[PDB]
């Protein structure tokens, strides 16, 4: 989720290598936007990176 | 002083009392995390019944009653209405924190 | 000592919030199913009235856990109520639409009338529906994806 105060754009993940990545592009609103990943399953730990 | 008492569950060791219930293997999580990856035959259990807010975003529920169990005392008859009384009476619950705490 | 429940009259009534009409009553045993299916509605009112005895010498015995619950085929909910034993020796239930509109929190749909009873005590654990009551009243997953909508080139 690339969200300001409400989520711009949400997209799946894709794997490759070892790792989850996506390549997108910025919407046309300026500011400070942050990344949310946050992963919440049933018997999952809560996972939450922000930055 | 309460059990979960059931009278239709009750396995045959048992006194008299149908304190003991049977609990099927259907009413479970559904979450191979936590109650495993195997198949399982019916558990026994002896206690107290507890519940939890149907709308409370932490708490789990790794094994409700059955269709027909009641938790009231074995003793003294039922009078106001029983704590838990159908499908809603938990047997096994856990909470996930949010620091991640089991 | 262990004992051997009966159940021996059961009425399943129909009544008219209206004085005027009188309520149609019709009967039924302890395993069949009611031919038909109920109606209960602001209009109309559900009446159960039903009577449990022994085997021998059935002096009025009154069951430890008597519970009359409600199941929804549709959406899975089910509503589990008490039975109430008069000083006549006669347990009553009453259905309303106003009156119990919190318990089911008014959602109308088709439900399935159970009757669990049964105790320390008895020997058989009966479990029997007596007909089809149609009642009426008047997180942990993925989010929807969103994209974003671009300003549109001149
Ligand atoms: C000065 O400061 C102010 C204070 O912050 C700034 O004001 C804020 O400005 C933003 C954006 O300008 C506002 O956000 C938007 O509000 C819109 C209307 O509000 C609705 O709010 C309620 C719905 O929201 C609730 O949703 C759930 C429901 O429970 C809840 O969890 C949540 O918390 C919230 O309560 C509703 O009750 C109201 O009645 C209103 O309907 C709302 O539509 C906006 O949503 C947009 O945008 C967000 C992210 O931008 C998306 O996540 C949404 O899906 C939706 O997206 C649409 O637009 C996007 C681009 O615009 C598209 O990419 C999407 O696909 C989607 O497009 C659909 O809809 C379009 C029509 O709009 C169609 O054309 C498309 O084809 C699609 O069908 C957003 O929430 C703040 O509310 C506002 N705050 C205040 C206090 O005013 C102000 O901006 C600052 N000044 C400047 C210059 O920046």
């Amino acid at each position: 989720e690339f969200v300001r105060i409400d989520p711009f754009v949400r997209t799946f993940l894709k794997k490759k290598g070892g790792k989850y990545s996506v390549q997108f592009k910025l919407p046309d609103v300026y500011g400070v936007f942050q990344f949310k990943v946050d992963y919440n399953r049933l018997g999952y730990t809560h996972l939450y990176s922000s930055t | 002083k309460t059990a979960v008492i059931d009278h239709h569950n009750y396995d045959i060791s048992d006194l008299g009392q149908h304190t003991l219930i049977v609990a099927d293997t259907e009413n479970l999580l559904k979450a191979p995390t936590i109650v495993g990856k195997s198949s399982l035959n019916p558990i026994l259990f002896r206690g107290v019944g507890m519940v939890a807010d149907p709308d409370n975003p932490l708490v789990l529920d790794i094994l409700t009653g059955s269709s027909t169990s009641y938790s009231f005392f074995p003793d003294k008859p039922i009078t106001q209405y029983p704590h838990a009384v159908g499908k809603n009476t938990l047997l096994i619950a856990g909470l996930q924190a949010r620091n991640n705490a089991r | 000592i262990s004992t051997e429940v009966g159940i021996t009259n059961v009425d399943l009534s129909t009544v008219d919030k209206d004085q005027s009409i009188a309520p149609k009553t019709t009967r039924v045993t302890y395993p069949a199913k009611a031919k038909g299916t109920f109606i209960a509605d602001s209009h109309q009112n559900f009446a159960l009235f039903f009577q449990l005895v022994d085997v021998n010498t059935g002096a009025e015995l009154t069951p430890h856990q008597t519970f009359v619950r409600l199941h929804n085929q549709k959406t899975g909910q089910e509503v589990v109520f008490v039975a109430e034993p008069d000083n006549k020796n006669v347990y009553k239930f009453e259905l309303d639409t106003s009156e119990r509109k919190i318990e089911f929190d008014s959602a109308s749909g088709t439900y399935t009338l159970y009757l669990i009873i049964g105790d320390a005590t008895l020997k058989n654990p009966i479990l029997w529906n007596v007909a089809d009551v149609v009642i009426k009243f008047p997180l942990f997953t993925p989010k929807q994806e969103i994209q974003h909508l671009f300003r549109e080139p001149e």
